[PDB]
């Protein structure tokens, strides 16, 4: 049954328990974003 | 040999395992022995060459039959050095293009032919001098820069030699490595030959390609860094007439 | 340059794809600007410091 | 919803790099004087949707192809010098 309008999804669909797993990576370790700042001093470009 | 192996065999100019060969002669052809010693003979009048085969070898003239300049007698690959002087460097260029390809058909990929030709095209570049007009009669050079020569001695200042030279099939990377301008040259395997030897000629850049300038930091000359467009201005309206009563002054 | 485009026409073909092999240093210093000699450093340069921090 | 109005921006010119550089040395003065260098100006400006009312799109180059889109700018590939094209340049309230 749709959630967002109570109306059928039409033709049957198979439902049931499947075992899931949440694996070792995760958006929070990734996703980083700069727009400046600590130049080396060593090569001069951006880096740490 | 299939996949990408092939490939670069073929980009490369390599000259490969079972060159199958081919016949250099015209003429006619004569299969010759079974089990003991296995050769074919592809003689016409005058000539007659032979050529002696593996045995185990699956040639693909049965007897009697005429044959061509280059044309193959056992199967296998080809080589295109053998190729190239035997039949020009069209047949050549030929050859790589639809080779090629009949691999990436062979798979599933389909792409245009003019890319490959753009990069088999500069695996003809260059061409050995044979008996020249102004330097050392063995060099190197790229085509076009001895036509800067050729159709030069055959027409304003017309005389001396119209310098002869030879096809030269050069493999991807020879050909990518015999490159001119020496800031792209030394990007490659051993840097220190070129500036060296750039050092002691005064010789010069120009910087006419891209792997040039991106390594200077310099505008690309393609696209938007094209001589061709980056000098377009946009003046607007106002701005002219107000720019052409300054002008008269 | 001499000496060679001489030893271009009678050599007995041997040594002589080095006879060739020379010229081609020889010329190109003979219109380069390139006096050799310069390939011995008396001073040798220090790259700025900055460039080596 | 591709650039707006770009199949006919590309018709306008010759190398469609061409488009760039035009755009982009519009978007240049453009910007380099308040944008009191529009010719589009009466109900043609780009404009910006708010938590408010209708302020003009602040963006150069979205005002520079609109711009274009009207004829009203010409593409001199060497008409007019450089050396005077900065001239008369920084005068109609460029500071």
């Amino acid at each position: 049954y749709d959630g967002r309008t109570g109306e059928p999804f039409e033709g049957p669909i198979v439902v049931g328990q499947m075992f899931i797993m949440k694996l070792y990576h995760m958006v929070e370790d990734k996703m980083h974003a700069r727009s400046t700042g600590p130049y080396s001093l060593i090569t001069q470009q951006p880096l740490g | 040999t299939q996949g990408l192996p092939r490939v670069i065999e073929l980009f490369e100019a390599r000259r490969p395992k079972a060159k199958a060969v081919i016949s250099e002669i015209d003429g006619v052809v004569r299969i010759e022995e079974g089990e003991d010693r296995l050769s074919v003979f592809v003689e016409s009048e005058g000539f007659s060459k032979e050529y002696k085969l593996p045995k185990d070898a699956r040639l693909l003239v049965k007897d009697g039959d005429y044959v061509e300049a280059g044309q193959p007698l056992t199967r296998g690959a080809i080589d295109p050095h053998q190729l190239l002087e035997a039949k020009g460097p069209e047949a050549v260029e030929r050859y790589l293009v639809d080779e090629i390809q009949k691999v990436y058909r062979a798979q599933g990929v389909k792409l245009h032919d003019k890319h490959i030709e753009i990069v088999v095209r500069q695996m003809l570049k260059y061409v050995e001098v044979t008996d020249p007009g102004d330097s050392r009669l063995l060099e190197g050079q790229v085509l076009e820069k001895w036509d800067v020569e050729a159709l030069n001695e055959r027409l304003i200042a017309e005389g001396k030699v119209p310098v002869a030279w030879k096809p030269l099939l050069m493999g991807v990377t020879k050909s990518a490595l015999s490159t001119k301008s020496w800031l792209s040259a030394a990007s490659f395997q051993n840097t220190t030959h070129v500036l060296t030897e750039a050092a002691i000629a005064g010789k010069k850049d120009e910087l006419i390609g891209l792997k040039e300038n991106v390594i200077l930091g310099r505008l690309i000359p393609a696209g938007t860094g094209s001589d061709f467009v980056r000098f377009t201005q946009v003046v607007d309206q106002r701005t002219l007439k107000a720019i052409e009563e300054a002008r008269k002054e | 340059e001499r000496e060679l485009l001489e030893e271009m026409k009678h050599p007995s073909r041997a040594r002589r794809a080095k006879a060739r092999k020379r010229l081609e240093v020889v010329r190109a210093f003979l219109d380069s600007g390139n006096r050799p000699e310069w390939m011995i450093l008396e001073a040798v340069p220090v790259l700025p410091p900055d460039l080596r921090p | 919803m591709a650039e707006p109005g770009i199949d006919k921006l590309f018709g306008m010119v010759d190398s469609k790099y061409r488009l760039t550089v035009v755009v982009a040395k519009r978007a240049q003065q453009l910007l380099r004087h308040r944008f009191k260098n529009t010719v589009l100006e009466p109900e043609e400006r780009p404009k910006m949707r708010t938590l408010e009312g209708l302020y003009d799109d602040p963006n150069a180059v979205t005002w520079a192809m609109k711009e274009l889109l009207t004829g009203r700018l010409f593409f001199g590939e060497n008409l007019v010098p450089e050396d005077r094209l900065q001239k008369e340049m920084e005068r109609l309230y460029p500071t």
